[PDB]
């Protein structure tokens, strides 16, 4: 009765919905043809979250993709669960991005996003409560920055009250990957941070080291990158399709999370993380998830909170556990490490516990935490754009696409003012 | 409860044990190979092995190079210098 | 009794009698189908045991599995007092020493062959494979033909 | 683990001529250069990964240099048996000789040349992860193996530094000599590598011939005979950074055990089992025996009497089969000998490592097949009157200036040989500095 | 998708032999045409068989009467300034148009020339700027060929500079000395000098000619490595070349396969960087390149200061991966590796180059050519 | 309930670790595999002090073993019980240490404290109530003396008031394998006797006479040597896990030992030591185990005791017993080594008995004694330092990390005051 709308942007949405979309396949039981074939039927009940349901026993799921070039989009229907995908939702465009938000639509997005409109609107009306949608882009991209961030904006239009979401892939600290994170990165924070509440950060190191060293693999690829991320991109939305003793939807991650609508963004992590070499030693015990979620190794972003100082933290629990030790090793964690907590605030965070583990497993949890700390990449960011911006050196292009100076320096208050805001509570 | 975990436990325990000695009676039971060809002949075929698959060992003859194949890189006296050495000599 | 051991080292210096394994375990909860390779060697009759890492790097590489000396065959022995395990005993000294005269199994490879499954410290190992010079070795030595490769991994 | 060594001038690569092959044989790493298929050798699986490296398709290349400046002896060795193993741009080919010339290879002929061996090298350290240190081979007496070799390091301490630099160096025979000019290419040599050298280990010529006369039984031999020895004791000195064993050493442990400071790091260097398959069988090569025989003088490698030195440090290397009791008993009674004489600072006096890898022979080659092997670096201070007779032919030769003129014609100063004079003269004078007691 | 390349005299004709060499024989194209959905993107679709190249030859055109008299289409191959481009230009933009109205969409336009032929340059600055009236903002490339020093040069320069988004700089002598010291081609020839360049051109287009994980087209590098919309004249090097045998000797990895195009022995042009600055870069992939392994490489070189970035490039890096290995043509030169590495960049060292032309030659090109010298200096 | 965490720093200190989790693998019935294959359920009840529960039944080591260079971890980890630690119990470096101090203390050292911290005190973390730290390592090596005893430095910083004991190396009198022991050695005892509650030093020289003349070995390999000192740990933690008459756990002895805080250098040994071929013509009772542990032929650690004086004995016995034997044993070796005892402690002999001895015995001890006979130890150090600082012998590679001469002269003026304070009772 709680339909998610599932809308990705560009070659990254597309790319990460080929593996959420196997995630949720794998722990709701159904295979590479739509149907179902899982073990029990608990999982059956509440499939009208995600998966549209058609005539003939097919699951469709709710998931638009959008992208400027059709060659990711065949190399998505090329990929084991490229069946699923239904072929009217996929969006398609003529020209490329330039590795610039602007194209994607001002000049041929328009009646591509036109075009998009016939399938937000018409995919809403066949739900009965539209939970909300949620999306995934790059910040380092042209399209995933030009459509899905005006999807962001132009989506609040319609339907306003209903919860929006958004993962962002921040830019890579050390080895950047293009030029343009400088502009179509932070040009998406200025005024797109309003329209969104539930920005969540996830980095392209912050995947890599923790592949290296904790899953030991020496050759790791994207197809586990994407699994760490789909991990969290399943275990936030957990209760609202399991049933459990504490039922706690997104909305309530929301509500129980920030205090302002501009303090809203976050820095996951995923805790049962163990090497394949090292699931024989390791007691899985519910200390031993709350444990490794309060460390460095296990965060899925840039930042480190040892530098900073913990603001509101949250945890999703899966399993029929007992909740006498995760609030026994909570007060534990509020006590010892007093000095990482922020003050003013009584207790800073949430539970969610569910009966249903994910598949192979027992117990796990779900990391979502604002905090401080994410004042370093911000500024690690906003110091790269003002080290170049003084040098004119880029605007060729944005003098010929209808932006004038203006928007340059609100882009560079509104980065000043988040900036400073996040300053007082550390 | 507690009941349930020991009772597991002394179950799993001794399931183990009987595999385990199961296990030492297979090795006390499995045969043994006994020598047909003496000593004395089995290292004349393992010398005449060694001297028709690996001759490299217990040779070190060092013979020279021969004259129909092209010279490392260069020392002197189109195509690449493997091609070129080739149609050279 | 015969303590010397430069007959089994100048006559079999180099040779080494390798055998493909493989170690199924789905009886555990975390166990993997772990293939490994084994070596016999015929100069002191010691045996030490290899993995092979699959591709996509499963485990963690450390390149030895078991050390240069012999396999038990009777499980895993508990350990014995300390000078127990000397190979002759001895009355006492006089630096000297002056050895007794009125007064432990090891696997061989007479028990190695395709087909066997042995008991590397309490593992359900069992042997596969062998190169030629371990087909020759045993065509010379025992008069044992086809070889077949049992079928694994 | 990683380690490279450099061989210069046709000396250095004829040792890694008749030396590689025991790199080749420790491991079974054909002259093709694969692992065969169906023999195998069982040492474990990265025994190999210190002195080859593994390539994807199957292949195994070393990790070393050969330079030379002449072509005459590197064509050779890359056009004999070794044509594919080795990496062709791994033998450096020059076109010209030095004709016993330290200034054409330092100065002249060297530096076109010298900035391609740094490519090659650096390009070969940077394929390495676990780099240890540097093995040096190259002559004194030539043109080519003192100079380029000088060059190279004195380049080398500019770009890496820290990295330890191992010395192998050929010494002029005390009675015989090959060349007329040695004395001056020798202590320029010795000159600009003190400052960079770490261990300086010594090798002579016709003190290995009485080695290969007397205890091993040759009459006339000639070079690859102590090529081969020479290349037993360089593969014995890096056993136990390749193989397991109860104590083992690497190469920063030679240096934190053999030289107490920089200005004397000149040990000697012997190898104990040096007997053929005639006699290996016909006497019992006990750890005792061959620990006795290490320590008498007949069996040094340089032709000078220890008993007549303070000993200063030393580093037993063991190999194969070796009981720790034995070592010590051995050692216990070492200290017994009072004709051994020792030097009051250093109290302990020995370093062991212990290796489970019997010696390898070349298969009919000269050495016989044992069990034991001893591999002594004696750091004394009996190395000092193997330096003042070149000194004393120096100060013979330089006062009627001889030769000189060859030198100075190409980037010499005449004021350069008697700086090096002085260096040598400091070089002599803390040698009984430390004498006192 | 649909990509086009045109290619301008004796030079042209002779690069274009080896690069649709290249594009032939990666797709199964027999030189009849016909096979025993990669092939789209430079080949039509006729229902005959016959796939017809999309490229136009405009002028040695050995290649009229060769190996593959049938795989060109004889019309669309055509036989220098004010002279000749006006009975040329206007009847080979006719092609054009006849072989843009059959394809969905054109992304690519991709122009070859020689600077140092008549009408080699001379149509070179005759068709950008009869394209700009005809299809306007679409982009366009030019790899241009002009020779090394020390062995109608600032003719083009002032027409083309300002019409053009990308240009490279290919020096033959450049290239002459860049295998000697490598591979042992002794007395290289020329027709098959353009056989390198031919792997450049294949791995630029890469993307678009091969599936891949994080790809990118034709369109992106003109808009990525271009700071300024009248100055951008990169460099593109292939420092990845070896034989079969050294292929066979050292293993080949993404880290140290990378390092041989920031050292100047394998610079393509002559003119080494380190007086200049490292303006920008671009990786662009092929073959069984992880994405760990290359963000385990560029890390290595961030933290060394013997290279000099500009001040203000502080990410100053472009990544783009293709799945399949280059395809090694029989009778060539190139060794069947599993990966290998293209770069592009621009950089404030070709300024020096420029200012050799300058003291070597020495009305409007002069001083056009002078003021682009002080630009060049005052960006850098 | 109360668990003791093994340290386990350098070579020798990993070989000796490597069996002493052998010799107590055996007591406890845990195979190579990990799985519990006892005899009796006493070892079952109380198995926490050494090993931790994981989840699929398998028992896990929880010990850290650390040393610089991993060419002795493929050593320990390919052993006949090499594969029951954890694959991150094993931090490594890169490099080596190589017989010098400052290497593995100052400028390499405190790269990698910072990785085995965070292992160590997880280590802790899983623990119900932590007892103290044992520790093996070498005196005379360079990543015990390195990394080791700044471990000894940091860990108690954190918690300062659990027990800690170490196994010490000491260099051996007559043939030592380093040049550069006495700098290590003096560099070492000024460290240890500010740090550590209790020393139990043994020395190779004591270990290889015993296997000569008591064990009567022809070809003693060095698990023989390894054995007798990993039985000696194994017999001082007898009451922690098995029930007994009369139980002392290391606080226990640690009160009884020591009278001052710089009074803690002891002297280990074991009684039921028997050879080969005599082990069945001996009778095994109290009167020939206290006639084995009391006499200086048959005895451990270093020096002779019979040139000093004892302040203090323990004992700790094993299996079915009779007190009243055991009291008139100790009375009588009291009453008849009066002239070597102290005038000014009424009784100075412990006395603890547990109820299980190891297998193949029927009882079992371990002599522990504090005596001015372990002045003599350090005598021959002291006498090496100087003789060989009055030339600066290798000074200047320790000054090559930056340290100083001032420091060299503290250590050897605190070893002078700590040989001179147990030399008034004599
Ligand atoms: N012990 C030993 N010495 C060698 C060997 N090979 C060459 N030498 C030394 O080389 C010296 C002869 O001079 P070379 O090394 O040939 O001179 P070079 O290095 O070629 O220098 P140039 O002649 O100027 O080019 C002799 O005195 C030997 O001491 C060898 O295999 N063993
Ligand atoms: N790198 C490369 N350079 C080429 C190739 N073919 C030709 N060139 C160069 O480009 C020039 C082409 O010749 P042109 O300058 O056009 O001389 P032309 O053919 O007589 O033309 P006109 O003078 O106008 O009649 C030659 O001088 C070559 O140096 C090639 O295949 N590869
Ligand atoms: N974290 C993360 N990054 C990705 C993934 N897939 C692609 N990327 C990153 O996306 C960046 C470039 O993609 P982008 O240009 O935005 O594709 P576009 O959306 O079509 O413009 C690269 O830096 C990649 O590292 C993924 O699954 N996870
Ligand atoms: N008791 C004992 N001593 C050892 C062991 N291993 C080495 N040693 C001694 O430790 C000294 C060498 O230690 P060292 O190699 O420097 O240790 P490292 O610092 O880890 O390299 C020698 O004197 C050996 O006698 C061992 O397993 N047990
Ligand atoms: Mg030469
Ligand atoms: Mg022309």
């Amino acid at each position: 009765m709680r339909e998610i709308v599932h809308l990705q942007a560009g070659q990254c949405g597309n790319q990460i919905g080929a593996k959420f979309w196997e995630v949720i396949s794998d722990e709701h039981g159904i295979d590479p043809t739509g149907t179902y074939h899982g073990d029990s039927d608990l999982q059956l009940e509440r499939i009208n979250v995600y998966y549209n349901e058609a005539t003939g026993g097919k699951y469709v799921p709710r998931a638009v993709l959008v992208d400027l070039e059709p060659g990711t989009m065949d190399s998505v229907r090329s990929g084991p669960f490229g069946q699923i995908f239904r072929p009217d939702n996929f969006v398609f465009g003529q020209s490329g991005a330039g590795n610039n938000w602007a194209k994607g639509h001002y000049t041929e997005g328009a009646e591509l996003v036109d075009s998009v409109l016939d399938v937000v609107r018409k995919e809403a009306e066949s739900c009965d409560c539209l939970q909300g949608f949620q999306l995934t882009h790059s910040l380092g991209g042209g399209t995933g920055s030009g459509m899905g961030t005006l999807l962001i904006s132009k989506i609040r239009e319609e339907y306003p009250d209903r919860i929006m979401n958004t993962f962002s892939v921040v830019p890579s600290p050390k080895v950047s990957d293009t030029v343009v994170e400088p502009y179509n990165a932070t040009l998406s924070v200025h005024q797109l941070v309003e329209n969104t509440d539930e920005t969540y950060c996830i980095d392209n190191e912050a995947l890599y080291d923790i592949c290296f060293r904790t899953l030991k693999l020496t050759t790791p690829t994207y197809g586990d990158l994407n699994h760490l991320v789909s991990a969290t991109m399943s275990g936030v939305t957990t209760c609202l399709r399991f049933p459990g003793q504490l039922n706690a939807d997104l909305r309530k991650l929301a509500v129980n999370m920030v205090p302002f609508p501009r303090l809203h963004f976050f820095m996951p992590g995923f805790a049962p993380l163990t090497s394949r070499g090292s699931q024989q030693y390791r007691a899985l015990t519910v200390p031993e998830l709350t444990q490794q979620m309060f460390d460095a190794k296990n965060m899925m972003a840039a930042c480190d909170p040892r530098h900073g100082r913990y603001l509101t933290v949250a945890a999703v629990f899966r399993g029929r556990m007992s909740m006498k030790e995760v609030d026994e090793q909570m007060l534990n964690v509020q006590n010892k490490n007093s000095s990482y907590f922020v003050e003013w605030i009584p207790n800073n965070v949430k539970t969610a516990v569910c009966d249903i583990p994910p598949r192979g497993l027992k117990m796990s949890a779900t990391f979502i935490g604002n905090s401080t700390a994410i004042q370093e990449l911000f500024k690690r960011i906003s110091e790269q754009f003002t080290a170049m911006f003084r040098r004119k050196a880029f605007l060729h292009w944005y003098t010929g696409e209808g932006m004038d100076e203006m928007e340059f320096t609100e882009a560079e208050s509104n980065m000043n003012d988040l900036v400073s805001e996040y300053q007082q509570y550390q | 409860n507690m009941a349930n975990c020991l009772k597991i436990f002394q179950e799993n325990t001794r399931r183990c044990k009987d595999q385990l000695e199961e296990f030492h009676c297979s090795v006390a039971t499995a045969p043994k190979l006994k020598p047909v060809r003496s000593e004395g002949t089995v290292l004349r075929t393992l010398h005449q092995y060694y001297r028709q698959y690996h001759p490299l060992s217990l040779e070190c003859k060092n013979i020279k190079k021969p004259l129909h194949e092209p010279p490392i890189p260069g020392w002197a006296g189109s195509t690449r210098y493997t091609v070129m050495a080739r149609n050279c000599y | 009794e015969s303590f010397d051991t430069l007959k089994q080292f100048l006559e079999y210096d180099r040779k080494v009698l390798r055998f493909f394994c493989v170690w199924d375990d789905s009886g555990s909860v975390f166990g993997d189908r772990r293939e490994l390779i084994l070596h016999y060697f015929l100069s002191d009759d010691t045996i030490e045991i290899k993995e092979v890492l699959p591709h996509n790097s499963g485990r963690d590489a450390m390149s030895l599995f078991l050390q240069r000396r012999k396999l038990p065959k009777y499980g895993p022995p508990g350990v014995y007092q300390p000078g127990q395990l000397t190979d002759q005993t001895v009355l006492n000294v006089y630096y000297g020493f002056l050895l007794d005269k009125y007064q432990q199994e090891f696997y061989k490879d007479t028990d190695l062959s395709i087909g066997t499954t042995i008991n590397v410290w309490g593992r359900k190992v069992l042997l596969c494979d062998c190169d030629d010079f371990t087909k020759t070795y045993y065509r010379t030595k025992y008069g044992i033909e086809n070889f077949t490769s049992i079928p694994c991994k | 683990r990683e380690c490279i060594s450099i061989h210069v001038g046709q000396a250095g690569v004829q040792i890694g001529n008749a030396c590689w092959e025991l790199y080749c044989l420790e491991h079974g790493i054909q002259p093709d250069g694969q692992m065969p298929s169906d023999k195998t050798i069982g040492g474990g699986d990265d025994s190999f990964n210190t002195f080859f490296s593994e390539t994807g398709a199957g292949k195994h290349v070393p990790r070393a240099v050969f330079v030379d400046l002449e072509p005459t002896v590197v064509d050779e060795v890359r056009t004999g048996t070794y044509r594919q193993l080795f990496h062709p741009e791994q033998l450096i080919t020059g076109k010209e000789d030095a004709a016993n010339n330290y200034a054409r290879g330092h100065y002249t002929i060297g530096k076109e040349i010298v900035d391609l061996v740094l490519d090659r090298i650096r390009k070969l350290a940077d394929l390495c992860t676990g780099l240890q240190g540097f093995l040096i081979f190259h002559s004194f007496g030539g043109g080519t193996g003192s100079g380029f070799a000088s060059l190279l390091m004195e380049r080398l301490s500019v770009d890496y530094g820290k990295k330890s630099k191992l010395e192998f160096a050929i010494y002029p025979a005390p009675q015989v000599s090959t060349a007329v000019v040695e004395p001056y290419n020798s202590i320029l040599t010795t000159h600009t590598t003190l400052e960079h050298s770490d261990c300086a280990f010594m090798v002579d010529n016709e003190a290995i011939y009485d080695i290969c006369r007397r205890n091993l039984d040759i009459e006339r031999p000639t070079y690859t005979n102590l090529n081969r020895l020479i290349g037993q004791i360089v593969s014995s000195i890096t056993a136990s950074l390749r193989f397991d064993g109860a104590l083992n050493v690497d190469l920063t442990e030679f240096q934190t055990n053999l030289v107490p400071y920089p200005r004397i790091h000149f040990p000697l260097a012997t190898y104990a089992p040096v007997i053929s398959a005639e006699k290996a069988y016909h006497e019992q090569l006990s750890v005792a025996e061959i620990t006795n025989a290490c320590f008498e003088p007949a069996n040094q490698m340089v032709k000078c009497d220890p008993r007549h030195g303070k000993y200063m440090a030393c580093c037993m290397l063991y190999r194969g089969d070796v009981v720790p009791k034995d070592v010590n008993a051995a050692i216990a009674t070492i200290k017994t000998k009072r004709t051994i004489q020792f030097v009051d600072w250093c109290p302990t006096g020995f370093k062991v490592g212990i290796n489970y890898q019997p010696p390898t022979v070349v298969p009919g080659g000269d050495l016989a097949k044992v069990q034991r092997a001893v591999c002594m670096l004696s750091n004394t201070t009996a190395i000092a009157e193997a330096w003042a007779r070149l000194d004393h032919k120096l100060d013979l030769m330089y006062a009627k200036r001889a030769f000189v003129h060859w030198y100075v014609g190409e980037g010499m100063e005449e004021g350069e040989f008697s700086e090096a004079r002085e260096d040598l003269a400091a070089l002599e004078k803390d040698y009984e500095e430390v004498g006192v007691d």
